[PDB]
């Protein structure tokens, strides 16, 4: 049970926090 | 003064081209200006489609009538 | 006025005259006068790294590259007071040219008489 | 070399929906004017632009449908339909045939009578 | 697998990112 | 207690700094907003909106304003003179600008429709 | 009461002096009463926005006029 | 075809309008118009058309509510009713009633009177 770095939990974060932003962007765009 | 904007207009130009923006030198210092005087760029993208929406029905009747 | 200026880049780029675009300028005039929510990104920065990332996903490195040495000049010439904006406004505009464009329907045409 | 009168979109439109009503154009004028306010309102870029990623898409949706032969047959007549290359607007009407595909298992949610109201 | 503490970093970020995102999607 | 339209309308007079007369259009366009359905603010929580401020002013650099958003924060849910706190934050987070950033002066072009 | 109140006022016109938000002693009050009242909060905001806008466009005007 | 007297969907909604507002049919004119009118309006398809996925929906947000005794009620009914068979659109009504779940924990949001001010 190798605990996720913490560089893997903020690297995670980020690409989780690019993808919903991305999906809020085409919503807003829309 | 007049040098800086000159080539700031010519790389914008340039830049339009290469991304195929369809933008040409007036249109670009135009919007150029416009954000400049503190224009919402969501705002002015969304008038932008509505123009360009526009400018092609324009294109496509002048092409029909021509 | 920032109006006249409107309503002639609208001329210019419908290649009609001002009294011709009327309808494209009241449009353009709605879409400004709507309330927006706050922009995404505020940050002159960050418009032109999301404006980098948009053209590289294209293929369109050498495009990337330009489009970076372009707004590298904007900068130095300090002509324009809201970098951020129209930097946004940029990536906002860009198409990609691998995506087939949704021509338009002949349709949209019918409804213009 | 006088390519048969494909009658102008409108037109087309308004046999469509004659067609679709299953009455006369002038007995679709209702239905014709929706028709006409829809196809002159700006729409959305199609979600997928690229031929195989429409078709992958499509054979994604028919294995989710539980229709896996009939996802590995869409597969199959897409790169059939690709080879063939009659098509000028391959996404658009992968699109299409993607937006119009309707899932048997799914039991109708039976539109209520009610709707009717307001098709007048 | 993640560590609890880990793990609760990454929910939270999630959470804000979507949360984020669903109040951007409400004020536009 | 002056009813809610018409302190409104006095509030939108006070902060436009003109006659009821020159904010017609104005007063109208209120009305029509204020009786309009709007969709459910982002934040309905009085502790999640006064979180949420917090954070979006630090993540903002703006410690000073994150520091006077926690005080009157802590002050209004000490005082427990509002009934609907949560309705209060909300506003105050959806109302806050950052000082950093230079006003974006209104361009000139709004002015063609004001005629 | 009339303390607590008061106290309150101080901190929201205090909070709204630091994020810029422009408003009055007599609006914030106002704001206040009608949230405490039961005001939904969107339409109150809605109506500020609305009412700050108008303030804009009719400074927007005198400079364009000017 | 058994379509028993069913009263007009007019007259439902007239009287669910002077059931809800607590006022005549005839005093809730305005709002047997605006049940009409939003019935009338075109409307985004159901969150699940699943009997089974409905009621699993309501039961867990009744446990999210810290309604787990009331979760288990909704599935043990829930399976009753299919057992029972009596409904026949038991995906709608289970995912209508899931829609109308409230948690008794969060105070109720008041409909401000203030909206009856922009009526006149």
């Amino acid at each position: 049970n190798a605990p996720l770095t913490s560089i893997q939990i903020r690297f995670i974060q980020n690409m989780i926090q690019e993808t919903l932003d991305d999906f809020r962007e085409a919503c807003h765009r829309d | 003064n007049l040098n800086a904007v000159r080539e700031t207009m010519d790389v914008l130009l340039e830049i339009s081209r290469i991304l195929n923006t369809g933008l040409d030198m007036e249109t670009l210092s135009i919007c150029v200006r416009l954000c400049e005087q503190g224009i919402n760029p969501e705002a002015l993208s969304s008038v932008i489609k509505e123009l360009r929406k526009a400018t092609e029905a324009l294109k496509a009747a002048e092409n029909m009538t021509s | 006025s920032p109006n006249v200026l409107l309503q002639n880049l609208c001329c210019r780029i419908l290649g009609r005259s001002e009294a011709d675009v009327a309808q494209q300028f009241q449009y353009a005039v709605r879409v400004i006068g709507s309330n927006f929510a706050p922009t995404v990104e505020r940050d002159e920065f960050l418009v032109a790294e999301k404006i980098k990332k948009e053209l590289i996903r294209q293929r369109r490195e050498a495009d990337a590259a330009l489009f970076s040495e372009l707004h590298r000049k904007l900068h130095s010439q300090g002509v324009l007071k809201n970098k951020w904006s129209i930097l946004y406004l940029l990536l906002s505009l860009s198409e990609d040219p691998r995506r087939q464009p949704s021509k338009v329907s002949s349709y949209a045409t019918l409804f213009a008489q």
